[PDB]
């Protein structure tokens, strides 16, 4: 509706018996394969993305958002946790970093 | 029929504003048809699998 | 005759300038984007998602999460098989 | 005969995703007519004159 690709802004512009408008889309550009999972299987429990997809660049995984490439340690801030790895199709096995366990470990 | 043909001319410029209008709206037929489907620069193809 | 006489009457229809084969194949363009690539290929250019996952994100686009979805994915699919095997059903049963 | 485009193969399966690593902010133009030439005709002075 407002330009070609996903939309951020628009502009206008007077023009003679019209109106012309500038459309500041974002477009994604220089993609890069990765090896996608629906979630992750940590301690019989299944991890889901909170905001963003699990992308793996050969041996490790990490989630990032969906739109750009920002590769971040899985842990239980980013996944929330939906019944055990029985059920969901295609889950991998991978650790879930605690950030608590760090801590009360010391 | 000529003759009908110069009596037509009398009338003025209505021929060529009935065609004009016919034009418009078959070029607008073709521009609503690329509107509406040729919205990707694109052919993509699905996966043999 | 009805074509013969409007077409000697001097009235004369022009074909569409996109055939129903090159019309087709942009529908299945958009069918191979939208289902290989989500709506990615919308915006941009065409980045292949799994279908399973692109479903999820539409499931979170209306407020249902993705656990959901996965769970229940052969529901869905089966659900989804049904429906459009109704619609063509509901198409070839329905003269109006 | 007329090109629809270019062919584009996209590599799916079931196990691969495309993200991406970039952006372009884009700006494109889009032009639309708001109105018209406002004209009143005299329809008695075309018509007929004087
Ligand atoms: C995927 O990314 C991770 C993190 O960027 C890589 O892990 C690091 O790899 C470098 C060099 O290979 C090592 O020096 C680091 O010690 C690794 N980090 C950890 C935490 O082990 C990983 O190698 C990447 N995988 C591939 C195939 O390139
Ligand atoms: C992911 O981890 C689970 C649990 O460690 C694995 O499930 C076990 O698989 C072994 C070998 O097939 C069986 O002997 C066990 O009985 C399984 N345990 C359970 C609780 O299911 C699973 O194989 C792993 N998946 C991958 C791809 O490595
Ligand atoms: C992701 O990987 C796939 C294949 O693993 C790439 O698809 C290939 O692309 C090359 C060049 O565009 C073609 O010659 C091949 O025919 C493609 N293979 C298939 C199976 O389609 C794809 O280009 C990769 N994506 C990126 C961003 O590099
Ligand atoms: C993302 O793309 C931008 C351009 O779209 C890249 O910026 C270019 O970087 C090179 C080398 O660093 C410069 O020579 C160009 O002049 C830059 N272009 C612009 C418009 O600034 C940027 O490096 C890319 N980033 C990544 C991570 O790929
Ligand atoms: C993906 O498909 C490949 C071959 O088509 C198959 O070996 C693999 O088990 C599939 N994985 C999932 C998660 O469906």
């Amino acid at each position: 509706f407002c330009g070609k690709g996903y939309h951020l802004m628009s502009f206008p512009q007077s023009a003679p018996h019209g109106v012309v408008f500038l459309h500041v889309t974002y477009v994604p550009a220089q993609e890069k394969n990765f090896t996608t999972a629906p979630a992750i299987c940590h301690d019989g429990k299944a991890h889901f993305p909170r905001e963003g997809v699990f992308v793996s660049n050969g041996t490790h995984w990490f989630v990032t958002q969906r739109n750009f490439y920002e590769p971040q340690i899985i842990t239980t801030d980013n996944t929330f946790v939906s019944g055990n790895c029985d059920v969901v199709i295609g889950i991998v096995n991978n650790t879930v970093y605690d950030p608590l366990q760090p801590e009360l470990d010391s | 029929s000529t003759e009908c043909s110069n009596l037509l001319l009398q009338y003025g410029s209505f021929c060529t504003q009935l065609k004009r209008a016919l034009t418009g709206i078959a070029v607008e037929q073709d521009k609503n048809t690329q509107e509406v489907f040729a919205q990707v620069k694109q052919i993509y193809k699905t996966p043999p699998i | 005759d009805l074509i013969c006489a409007q077409k000697f009457n001097g009235l004369t229809v022009l074909p569409p300038l996109l055939t129903d084969e090159m019309i087709a194949q942009y529908t299945s363009a958009l069918l191979a984007g939208t289902i290989t690539s989500g709506w990615t290929f919308g915006a941009g250019p065409a980045l292949q998602i799994p279908f399973p996952m692109q479903m999820a994100y539409r499931f979170n686009g209306i407020g249902v999460t993705q656990n959901v979805l996965y769970e229940n994915q052969k529901l869905i699919a089966n659900q989804f098989n049904s429906a459009i095997g109704k619609i063509q059903d509901s198409l070839s049963s329905t003269p109006s | 005969t007329m090109s629809l485009g270019a062919e584009n193969s996209v590599a799916y399966s079931n196990n691969s995703i495309a993200i991406p690593t970039n952006f372009t902010i884009s700006v494109t133009t889009e032009i639309l007519p708001v109105s018209m030439t406002k004209t009143s005709v005299d329809c008695t002075m075309y018509i007929c004159g004087d």
